[PDB]
RNA sequence: CGUAAAGCGCACGCAGGCGGUUUGUUAAGUCAGAUGUGAAAUCCCCGGGCUCAACCUGGGAACUGCAUCUGAUACUGGCAAGCUUGAGUCUCGUAGAGGGGGGUAGAAUUCCAGGUGUAGCGGUGAAAUGCGUAGAGAUCUGGAGGAAUACCGGUGGCGAAGGCGGCCCCCUGGACGAAGACUGACGCUCAGGUGCGAAAGCGUGGGGAGCAAACAGGAUUAGAUACCCUGGUAGUCCACGCCGUAAACGAUGUCGACUUGGAGGUUGUGCCCUUGAGGCGUGGCUUCCGGAGCUAACGCGUUAAGUCGACCGCCUGGGGAGUACGGCCGCAAGGUUAAAACUCAAAUGAAUUGACGGGGGCCCGCACAAGCGGUGGAGCAUGUGGUUUAAUUCGAUGCAACGCGAAGAACCUUACCUGGUCUUGACAUCCACGGAAGUUUUCAGAGAUGAGAAUGUGCCUUCGGGAACCGUGAGACAGGUGCUGCAUGGCUGUCGUCAGCUCGUGUUGUGAAAUGUUGGGUUAAGUCCCGCAACGAGCGCAACCCUUAUCCUUUGUUGCCAGCGGUCCGGCCGGGAACUCAAAGGAGACUGCCAGUGAUAAACUGGAGGAAGGUGGGGAUGACGUCAAGUCAUCAUGGCCCUUACGACCAGGGCUACACACGUGCUACAAUGGCGCAUACAAAGAGAAGCGACCUCGCGAGAGCAAGCGGACCUCAUAAAGUGCGUCGUAGUCCGGAUUGGAGUCUGCAACUCGACUCCAUGAAGUCGGAAUCGCUAGUAAUCGUGGAUCAGAAUGCCACGGUGAAUAC
């Protein structure tokens, strides 16, 4: 087990943080756990909506949750009853007056959360993994994407030993720190157990 | 190189890139404006340039070689028994060939 | 049939097989036709009958043969006659370690006799056995004897093969060349047969210098029936006889023919100014490399393993087994011919990728070396193994487990043990009923269960209820730190921050695969240049990131005080924004410049400037994969399992046990020090259920009152080694502090098991640590303190911070 998380080593360099509140030591743990609850809830209740990121920020006793998603229409719905329902329950969880926004992730096959969730969904619909991976690499390289690597792992095809079998195309410069590597990871709970899907997407060199 | 951003951003990398133009210019010199693979091949020594003859035979290209007494008529379609390493002989020789090439229908 | 099984060890040769060329005859083989026969059934073909089919059946074909007769005469054979291109004879020379017999010569070893001379010689990795003051070894002279024949000496020669090496003579075999003559197919191969056949061995008789199986002694070693040493018999040498084999090998039968080349060697010879170290040809034998072709590949390649012909020998999976039995041979040893039962599903060849080597070349790293300080010895701390236990919870176990998970076990944590208890449950979701919940009480017991008093309406409901919370009942379930890391994910260690790991297209190979990626340099680096059947590309290296080292700009509080004014002499105040500093933004270092060396290339060496010089220092960053490495006990998770229990609640205990063993640390053994007094210089941090001044009390740990500070402002908080004085004086001591008794402080419901600290008293072991072993290459090791996380309290651990500050690298 030996590679650094390629989001974490780029946190001040190119990648931003998904939480951008300041807090002193008295409420740092409380704000942090409140963020675990709103991302847990808001991740479970938008499983069909293809959600990429949820960014929390707290401007002066009020949360401001931004849902980067690929299907904004299914998040908002017929006149946005679903949004006001979500800020009602996020205001229930965080205990502050909640705002909520939706940012449309166009080009959803270049986002690693959406790619890993895609391949994970296909693996738990019992399709063969080489199609899922290989289709994901092809259609991601089709639109921009100066590199992509996907990597499934663990008891693939229902075996009794676990393999990995990664694929990559293009250039994925993972030790370069100015590389805009969009990396994310999902787990596929199949009837044989968990299958881990990692995906790195190299977008640009700065 | 000669028009765009050559002085841009570095001196060392610019020197690196210019000597990439010397290497790619002397290796891929004449062929750089071809745009196809050619309809004939005219080699000046058959044993010294056996690789090119072997490929033009591999692809069905007519090979026109001036062989010497050490060379081998491999797949040279139009062999010419001559002298490969005399500059008088190859300037006379290429003079005749370049003379007959530049008569098309005109 | 070179290497997989398979070419007799080599020849001579009988029976056998095969046989150049021309003409004539025959017509045996061969061919054509005819006749007789080749029983019928069956097979085959075309038809017919059973409803069809099987079946039955008509006619034909067939029965591939044999015999006889008639022909054909190309090939083969017979016969007769020839012919020269095959084979052989003669003439003349050439080269040769071909053979057998005889003689001789020179070096050297050993022995014997003698002279000189004196303390070792010999031997080995080191030694010892051995030889030597009875005179060795060394050295000189004389003699004897045996074997072998340096230099020439050469992938040189000769021989059928085994094999043959001084020189000379005698007897003798073959080969090759030149011109000519002669015979005229006399040829090729060869089962049985016969001959020759290294070495060792055997027999008889000699010889015996060296060497040397056996043997003996000395070593080496765990052993050493060996390798090494010192001796040493058969044997090796000669004559005659036997044996009859070898990796008897070009692992390649003999003879003949044809099929591109190059460089040699050796031995003949002809021609032509030889006018060199000439030129040009033609034979014989031989060596190396290679073309087509062949070959599984490796390789062979006009001396074939190519393309053919003749004859012979041999092979048929590995083992058993070239063995047993029998025969023949042999003096014997044994040789030759040559099975079977049983057993295995492989054995084998060549080549590829890797790994490995006590193979080779080049290169690196505190790897060794050069040093400095440790560990192993002592006491204690902490972890582990073991033992104990009611339990001593579980996990981690070469490196890469063993102050590791655990950044902190009194209760809690806790998973364990002993008891007491609960069963839709401590934690969920959904029901139905009742009641707002909540708040202070008492009794029993270890807590929760039970018994009472107030408060209950927090807002809506054609009232059948809903919001929140608590009991009660059935459930579907909940729960599991239970098992499986060898079913998994995620996360981690490690080889290793080692420089590598690959891919596309192309080409090469039947193919596994190869190339690229190797080669000449260079580099920290598959770094970079150059070359190259490769051309490119990816992951990795480098750079981008953080920090540190210098300067500039901005802002200047709480931070700073150079110049000012007075000053309670303290940045203390007014004030100043220069400086330290703070933090943001820039500059800077890139082999950029110079000289030299280098493929004029990469680069290397040296120099200047500069705060810094050549990835400046440090960190982060850890390629493809390896260990079915670690974790199911952080979490998630497939399957299995318990579900009045392997779930849950409680009190007490344990995880702290102790004949022992190991790991990692701390403190020591002192004078480069101990103690007392005075005194100087830090950096980095933390802080509200917190850090907690000042002042008073206590010897002290601390206590009381209590400012200031959510913090460059206040507090933790005095840095200590250092320095200057005095004392101690080489003592188990004024070293060392373990252990133990007493008295306490704090935290916490609670310090008995089982805290931390203080005071008084006690004052072990230990005097520099056996075999062995570890860390470190420069602000490093060493040594000195300080802070933090976890935490109510508990670090000698961990993570950080600064002070002093080395040695050494051939």
């Amino acid at each position: 087990g030996q590679k650094v998380h390629p989001n974490g080593i780029r946190l001040g360099i190119v990648k931003p943080w998904n939480s951008t509140w300041f807090a002193n030591t008295k409420e740092f743990a409380d704000n942090l756990d409140s963020d675990f609850k709103v991302r847990q809830y808001l991740t479970k209740e938008l499983a069909k909506a293809s959600v990429s990121r949820i960014v929390i920020e707290r401007p002066a006793k009020s949360i401001r949750v931004t849902i980067h998603t690929a299907r904004p229409g299914i998040v908002i719905g017929k006149k946005g009853e679903d949004v006001e329902k979500l800020r009602k329950v996020v205001a229930d969880i965080a205990g502050v007056p909640a705002q909520i926004n939706i940012a449309e992730v166009r080009k959803p096959e270049l986002d690693a959360k959406l790619v890993a969730d895609s391949i994970t969904s296909q693996l738990e619909r019992r399709v063969m993994f080489r199609r899922a991976m290989k289709r994901a690499v092809q259609n991601a390289m089709r639109l921009g994407a100066k590199g992509i690597k996907v990597e499934v792992s663990g008891r693939l095809g229902g075996a009794e030993i676990a393999r990995t079998e990664w694929y990559r195309e293009g250039r994925v410069p993972l030790h370069t720190l100015r590389a805009d590597i969009d990396y994310n990871t999902s787990e596929a709970h199949t009837t044989y157990g968990v299958i881990g899907v990692k995906v790195w997407i190299f977008k640009g060199e700065i | 190189s000669q028009d765009g951003t050559f002085d841009k951003l570095t001196k060392k990398e610019a020197l690196m890139r210019t000597r990439e133009l010397e290497k790619l210019e002397n290796s891929l010199g004449g062929i750089k404006d071809m745009g196809g693979l050619p309809d004939a091949l005219f080699v000046i020594d058959a044993d010294h340039e056996h690789i090119a003859i072997k490929e033009a035979n591999n692809l069905g290209i007519p090979v026109f070689a001036i062989v010497d007494t050490n060379s081998d008529p491999d797949g040279v379609d139009f062999v010419i028994p001559g002298n490969d390493d005399a500059i008088r002989a190859v300037t006379l020789y290429l003079g005749a060939v370049a003379a007959t090439v530049r008569e098309g229908r005109s």
